[PDB]
């Protein structure tokens, strides 16, 4: 099976910082990799799709890169609203598996 | 702007045929390339997927360990699809939501999801 | 359809009695709904050129045009009382799409 | 002063309907659509403005949905490939590209039968297909043939179908020569990517539409004028084999030599193409280049088209670049972008050598200029040729005003 | 069906042209029939539909209901002369059901 | 067809609503068709011995003739609000065919006048 | 004040009518009906109030007249036994019944076979058949099996049927909860005596039905709730010689020591359906008693069923007086209470074991209480599950008073 992991846990960061989220699969599977915003409450939304194309209606300020069976995802300003949960699914056929999940903190 | 909305039962109690529908209001089933994905999310940990159906040919798809438990229907009247679960058991549990994907342009079988729901809490308890 | 019962007799008779009133079977059942449909399509078609000129349907209509001398003008009892339709119509033969014509521009006439 | 209602008023009305099947005669498998072919009665119109928009078209979505069923309905009488899961054993083949096939050998309770390289997951010796369990294989049955056919479409009553006879005419905007017929013409759709192969022809001069043309997302189709002469060649012999599992219709071996499916194209005509089209691309300032795909996966950066039942990949890439293309062929196929699902699609014996023409192509603009082809959609492929049909229901009971007594 | 050839034209040319007016063959057969009672339907329910309200078919129809200056009152050479149905259609098309439910109203009073 | 729905209950709401208002398959679609042709002549045949009487089409048209107290009893305030129509069609069963005879030769003298 | 003339109108009045062939989807002898199998309509008829009759419903009169006119036409094809009265020539054969079986023999212009005791009337050494002359005897083709087959039952256009959905309902009385419906159920008929073998089952508690309930000479019928496994064997292998006459497809000699055929009745699931109908024929006043049938000829004092075409006659005495339950095979019988005519029924080769249910009882009320089974009735044995069906003509054609010009 496909099985997906995501490290680290969680971070600690301010506010307009620089955040980075690296995600690992298990093989290489080029770009076929999406990352979704999990805001505290109701449902998530897509932020990322295909690991290099923007999504129409989210900030310039977030940037994703990476092929094969390393992905990291980095963000260009920290926001009030950017306080979420990130995840990284895969679409490589069925199953499509979540990551583990990574949250941010503020001190 | 297509909105998803879905209803349900509050409590359900385990071991029985859980059924579950969702309301497409905006777009239509028909479409052109897409998917209504069924998928829950557990509190603790990430999402897990638990299948999909087409939207012409009402084809299928299910996740490798949820078989003969998951049978998703659908009918053209009302603009709505619905889910059947078997054997709720502990498992089954939490919140549980009614997705839909759109095929990706740079690749060829890809769908992501993009449209979500609101999401309904299926609360299971003697 | 079938109503040729009450001919060669007068019609007065005639108007009394027509107002008093395997595979093999799939394609045999399917020849029998198509006959059925063309002879229904024809009714709908007779029944059609009966209501455009304003009658609509019904047996006995009352059309507003009056009747014309040099249609071979007779008294009444020389045909509702010993002929029949047969020489009736062989008579009114000639310019029977005129008649039909007039009739049609009679009735137009008197719903405008 | 007084209201009165007219029958057989000539007005219509927008509305959704559902159409049927038409064909020629005869003796994509059929065997479902009525082949009535009758009197084709056109009627010109004068006068009349009517808008078309083939973006928000409704009969699109039913022949698709039509065809879909057909294909799901005559995929299901075939044979399953379901407990193919058994552990193969590929070694290699058996004067480049040699390494594109590797026979294999398996158990099913021993036979084995040629296999392509691509055809296989790289289960890094051991083997094993690109989707066993969690997608199942559906092959097609060899009683019939795919074949491209032509048909028609008519609708019923109560609703018309307008045809706009205008040349100069794109997607949108309003249609002065309109005309409306009961039927269409002898349309011949066929399934491909980065071109259009079999279809109608338009006259004058080159033509493009798009929905927007300002976003980079919205594919851009050009319909040509001049057919290009594509026929290509597939340099190979192969054998049969059957084993029973069921009687697994496949390919056993290779009789002579292997040598990989590659032709060559007109270069004139390409050239004139090009330069056509060109000629127009500029329109609509900024200077204009031809780049390939951004990549991705497989038959969605080459071109993909069949011949016969049979389903050609060929590498494209230089076409739209600064004429012989490499082309790899391969039996497995996911068939409307579906999951879950799969074609197992045998070969034939023999050689095949199939004749086609060029009527349209298929282009994306890019963001941030550099037409780059691609798209993957068949909806635009088959709107290439329903630009000029659009259904619409009709409503005699006009209503006008005149002094009645 | 199929009287769509008097469209974009006068409506006095209209009103006068409207006024002078082995698996194989079973499968076809088939299709060939459904199609003809659907249009016999469609034919059956436009005369119900034009019988109901008061004229029991015919071409043209004079109800008793009269015409309201509410519903853009114009001259009768307003429309008769210079414009085709497209634009009468989408002028009535804001009180369509109106007027058929006063014309129904009016014909059950009779 | 198929307008049982309505039965047992008031008909205002009755009158509102009609007012708003491989060989297997073969064989399915066959006796389908047929069912409705000849709910379709069956239709025809109501529609003449309508149109014989003074009513052709006109699916709500009233008559040719006055009704008579002598048939039954009641009006409007206490039938068309608390019965459905068994009350009538038992009541109408003693003189089903003197009902339909009376409507005839009324619309007969209408034509003659 | 007027006269006034509806269409559309939902009334019903009672009529004759038939009802044409309706089944599901396949590949008792059927290849004479049409196989119709549609989604279930229902449209419920509420606050509706329409009496119900099965004892004079004319639907199972025309139901049984086209049953038996089915089996008129498969019988034709079949070939004659009437020359067959040549004086037979029984011996004994060689723990128990063992003179129930003779070895005969007949000259047919020499040949032997086994018969039946009771099939054979005792001409008294020199035998001959029960009916040869002035009552012919027909077999059944073997090339068909007149074994049970769930079907439905449609009306044409213009006819309905209504069903009850009230659980507690007898025959007679009002029908609260009544609701139209276009086709019946899968109803499985089966010809059985004294009980009724599969069939629709009922909800509730247990409940009970008759016409009069005073009169001795009508039929009881009870309908049970929780069903009875019974099965059967019939311990015995046969053999099959055809003798040429013409055919004569009949069983020649016997393989194996004969044994004793019986149907494995659970004594608790009996004495728990006897104790749950004893708890209400008990009302309706004095002590109620069980005894076994008045006596006369075979078939009508035991229990008579089919196993796959095959007859059995078992003795169900001791079921009614106080398990076991000896059983007789008989070939030659006179179907449908019939004289002039008889079947044959050649038995088949080997074992059979066949699986039903129990489903319904059949009482008979003794007079001078003692409730006794039989009646013959096989009308009550259909009737039994069409007491939720009744067909019905409509004419949309009311009439009432109001204002008119
Ligand atoms: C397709 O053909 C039309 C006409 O030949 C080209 O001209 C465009 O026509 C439209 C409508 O007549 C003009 O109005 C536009 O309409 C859209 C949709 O309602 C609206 O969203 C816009 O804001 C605008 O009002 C349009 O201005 C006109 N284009 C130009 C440049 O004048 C059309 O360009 C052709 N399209 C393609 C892709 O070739
Ligand atoms: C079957 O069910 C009905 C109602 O649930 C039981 O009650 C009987 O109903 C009838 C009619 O509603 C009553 O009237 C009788 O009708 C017959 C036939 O018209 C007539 O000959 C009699 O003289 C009498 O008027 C009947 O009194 C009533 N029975 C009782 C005891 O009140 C009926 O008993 C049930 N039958 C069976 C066998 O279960
Ligand atoms: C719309 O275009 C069609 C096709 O060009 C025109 O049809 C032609 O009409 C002429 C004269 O009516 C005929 O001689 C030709 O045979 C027709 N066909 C072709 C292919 O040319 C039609 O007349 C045009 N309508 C209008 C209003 O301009
Ligand atoms: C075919 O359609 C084109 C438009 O696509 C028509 O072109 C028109 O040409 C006139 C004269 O140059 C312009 O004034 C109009 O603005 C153009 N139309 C549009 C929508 O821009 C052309 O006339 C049409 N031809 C026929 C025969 O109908
Ligand atoms: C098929 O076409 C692709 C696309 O052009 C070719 O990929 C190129 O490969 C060369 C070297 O192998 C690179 O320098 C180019 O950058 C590649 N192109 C792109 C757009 O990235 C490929 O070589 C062709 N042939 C085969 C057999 O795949
Ligand atoms: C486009 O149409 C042509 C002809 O209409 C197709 O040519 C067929 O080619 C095969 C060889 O593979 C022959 O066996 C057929 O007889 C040809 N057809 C006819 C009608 O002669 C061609 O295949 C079509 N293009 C595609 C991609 O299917
Ligand atoms: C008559 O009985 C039937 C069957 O019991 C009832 O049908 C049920 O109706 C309820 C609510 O309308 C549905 O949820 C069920 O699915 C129906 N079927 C069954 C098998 O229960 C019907 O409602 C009853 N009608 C009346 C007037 O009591
Ligand atoms: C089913 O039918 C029975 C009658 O067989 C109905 O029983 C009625 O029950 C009420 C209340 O006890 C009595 O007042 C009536 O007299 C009974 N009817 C008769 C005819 O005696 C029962 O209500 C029906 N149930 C449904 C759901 O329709
Ligand atoms: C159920 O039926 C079987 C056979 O139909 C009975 O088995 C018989 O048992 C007796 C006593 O043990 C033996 O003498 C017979 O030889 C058995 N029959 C056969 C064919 O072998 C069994 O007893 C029955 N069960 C009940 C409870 O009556
Ligand atoms: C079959 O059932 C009958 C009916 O009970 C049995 O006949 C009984 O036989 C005994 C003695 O043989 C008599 O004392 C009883 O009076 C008879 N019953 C009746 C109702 O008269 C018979 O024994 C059973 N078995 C066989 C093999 O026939
Ligand atoms: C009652 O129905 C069952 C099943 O519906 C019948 O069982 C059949 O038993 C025979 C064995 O003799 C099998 O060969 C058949 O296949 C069974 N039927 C089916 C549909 O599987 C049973 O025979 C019926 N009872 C009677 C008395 O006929
Ligand atoms: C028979 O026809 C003649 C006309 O040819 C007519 O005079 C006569 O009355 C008719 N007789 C009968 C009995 O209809
Ligand atoms: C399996 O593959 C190996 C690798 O070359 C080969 O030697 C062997 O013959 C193959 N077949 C078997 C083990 O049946
Ligand atoms: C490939 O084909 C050769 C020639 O027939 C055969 O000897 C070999 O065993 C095949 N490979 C496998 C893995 O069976
Ligand atoms: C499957 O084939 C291999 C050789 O390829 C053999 O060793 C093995 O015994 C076979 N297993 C079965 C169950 O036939
Ligand atoms: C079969 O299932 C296993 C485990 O679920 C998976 O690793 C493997 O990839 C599957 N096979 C294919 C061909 O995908
Ligand atoms: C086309 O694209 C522009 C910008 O990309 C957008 O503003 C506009 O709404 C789009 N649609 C139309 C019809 O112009
Ligand atoms: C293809 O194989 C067949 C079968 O042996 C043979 O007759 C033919 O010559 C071969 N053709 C080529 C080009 O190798
Ligand atoms: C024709 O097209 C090819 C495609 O790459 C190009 O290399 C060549 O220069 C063109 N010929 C011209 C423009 O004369
Ligand atoms: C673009 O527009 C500018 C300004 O009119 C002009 O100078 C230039 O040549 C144009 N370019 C093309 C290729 O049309
Ligand atoms: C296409 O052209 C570019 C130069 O712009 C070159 O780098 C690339 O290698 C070419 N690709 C092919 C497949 O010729
Ligand atoms: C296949 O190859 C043979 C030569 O072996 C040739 O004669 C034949 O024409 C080829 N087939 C096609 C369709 O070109
Ligand atoms: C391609 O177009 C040319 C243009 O005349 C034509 O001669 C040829 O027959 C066409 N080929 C096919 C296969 O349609
Ligand atoms: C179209 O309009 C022009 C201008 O009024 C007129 O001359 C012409 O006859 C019209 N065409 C038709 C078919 O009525
Ligand atoms: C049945 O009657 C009751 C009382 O008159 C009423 O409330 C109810 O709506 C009626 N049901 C129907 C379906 O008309
Ligand atoms: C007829 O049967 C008797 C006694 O079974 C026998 O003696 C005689 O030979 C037979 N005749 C023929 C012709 O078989
Ligand atoms: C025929 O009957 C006689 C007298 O009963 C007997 O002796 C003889 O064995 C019988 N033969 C046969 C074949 O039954
Ligand atoms: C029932 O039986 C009694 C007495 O046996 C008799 O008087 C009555 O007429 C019978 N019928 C009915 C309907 O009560
Ligand atoms: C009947 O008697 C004959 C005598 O020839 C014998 O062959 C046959 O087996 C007997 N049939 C039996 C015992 O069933
Ligand atoms: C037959 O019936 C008996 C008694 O009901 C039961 O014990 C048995 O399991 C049934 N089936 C068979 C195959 O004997
Ligand atoms: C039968 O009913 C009568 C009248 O109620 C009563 O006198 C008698 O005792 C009852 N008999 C029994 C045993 O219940
Ligand atoms: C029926 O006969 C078969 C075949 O010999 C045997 O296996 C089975 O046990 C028999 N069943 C009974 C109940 O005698
Ligand atoms: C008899 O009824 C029981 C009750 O549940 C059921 O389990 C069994 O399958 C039935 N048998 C037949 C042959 O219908």
């Amino acid at each position: 099976d496909i099985q997906m992991t995501q490290s680290p846990s969680s971070l600690s960061a301010s506010v307009g910082d620089t955040v980075t989220i690296t995600c690992r699969a298990s093989q290489s599977i080029s770009t076929w990799l999406a990352w979704y915003q999990q805001k505290p409450g109701k449902a998530p939304k897509v932020l990322i799709y295909s690991a290099s194309i923007l999504q129409s209606g989210v900030p310039s300020r977030f940037r994703g890169s990476g092929s094969g069976s390393d992905f990291t995802l980095t963000i260009g300003s920290l926001q009030i609203e950017d306080f979420a949960t990130y995840f990284c699914q895969q679409y490589t056929g069925s199953p499509f598996t979540f990551g583990g999940g990574t949250k941010v903190e503020i001190k | 702007q297509v909105q998803l909305q879905e209803s349900g039962p509050g409590v359900v109690k385990p071991s029985e045929t859980l059924s579950l529908t969702c309301a497409v209001s905006g777009d239509s089933i028909k479409s052109a390339y897409q998917y209504w994905n069924w998928i829950r999310q557990p509190r603790g940990k990430g999402p897990e997927w638990i299948g999909g159906v087409y939207s012409s040919s009402d084809s299928t798809a299910y996740n490798p360990s949820l078989e003969s438990r998951v049978s998703i229907s659908r009918d053209t009247s009302n603009n709505r699809f619905s889910l059947n679960l078997r054997s709720v058991t502990a498992t089954d549990t939490a919140t549980y939501f009614c997705a839909r994907s759109v095929r990706d342009s740079r690749g060829w079988g890809r769908y992501f999801l993009d449209t979500w729901g609101q999401g309904l809490l299926v609360t299971v308890s003697s | 359809l079938g109503f040729l019962g009450a001919a060669g007799s007068t019609m007065g008779a005639a108007s009394n009695t027509l107002t008093v009133q395997m595979l093999q079977l799939g394609v045999w059942g399917f020849k029998q709904l198509q006959a059925r449909v063309l002879a229904i399509e024809r009714y709908l078609e007779v029944q059609q050129l009966l209501g455009i000129w304003g009658c609509s349907g019904k047996l006995i209509c009352c059309t507003a045009v009056p009747w014309n001398s040099s249609w071979s003008n007779k008294s009444q009892e020389d045909i509702w009382d010993n002929m029949t339709w047969m020489q009736w119509d062989r008579e009114i033969g000639n310019y029977t799409d005129t008649i039909y014509r007039l009739l049609e521009e009679s009735q137009f006439q008197q719903e405008i | 002063l007084w209201v009165t209602v007219y029958y057989g008023v000539p007005v219509w009305k927008e509305a959704k309907t559902t159409l049927f099947c038409a064909s020629d005669a005869k003796a994509w498998a059929t065997h479902a659509c009525v082949p009535t072919d009758p009197n084709p009665q056109e009627m010109v119109l004068e006068n009349v403005t009517e808008n078309f928009n083939m973006w928000k078209n409704d009969m699109v979505d039913q022949m698709h949905e039509d065809i879909i069923s057909l294909w799901d309905q005559s995929l299901k009488p075939c044979v399953k490939l379901t407990p193919l899961c058994v552990t193969l054993n590929c070694t290699n083949v058996n004067n480049n590209m040699k390494e594109e096939m590797k026979n294999c050998s398996f158990n099913t309770t021993k036979e084995y039968a040629l296999f392509y390289r691509l055809d296989i997951v790289p289960l890094n010796s051991e083997y094993r297909l690109i989707n066993c369990n969690t997608s199942t294989i559906t092959q097609i049955c060899p009683k019939v043939s795919f074949d491209p056919i032509p048909i028609h479409y008519c609708a019923p009553a109560g609703y018309a179908i307008l045809k706009c006879n205008n040349k100069t005419f794109n997607g949108t905007g309003p249609c002065n020569n309109v005309s409306t017929v009961q039927c269409t013409h002898g349309i011949k759709p066929v399934v491909s990517t980065q071109l259009l192969l079999n279809g109608s022809l338009a006259e004058e001069e080159i033509i493009i539409r798009s929905e927007n043309l300002t976003d980079n997302a919205k594919t851009i189709i050009v319909h040509l004028n001049e057919s290009v002469e594509i026929n290509c060649t597939r340099p190979n012999n192969m054998t049969r084999k059957s084993i029973r599992i069921q009687t697994f219709y496949a390919l056993g071996d290779i009789i002579g030599d292997i040598r990989q499916p590659h032709c060559n194209i007109s270069e004139a005509k390409w050239n004139k193409t090009l330069q056509r089209v060109k000629k127009k691309l500029k329109e609509h300032n900024k200077t204009i280049k031809f780049a390939p795909s951004s990549g991705g996966d497989l038959e969605i950066t080459t071109h993909s088209f069949n011949c016969r039942g049979e389903f050609f990949y060929c590498n494209t890439s230089k076409l739209f670049n600064s004429i012989t293309l490499p082309c790899r062929i391969k039996q497995i196929i996911n068939m409307w972008q579906e999951v879950g699902r799969a074609m197992y699609a045998p070969p034939i014996a023999g050689n095949i050598t199939c004749k086609s023409n060029i009527t349209g192509l298929l282009l994306t603009r890019d963001g941030g200029e550099t037409f780059r082809p691609g798209g993957g959609d068949m909806r635009d492929n088959w709107r290439s040729e329903l630009y000029k049909y659009k259904v619409v229901e009709i409503k005699p009971l006009g209503i006008a005003p005149t002094k009645c007594k």
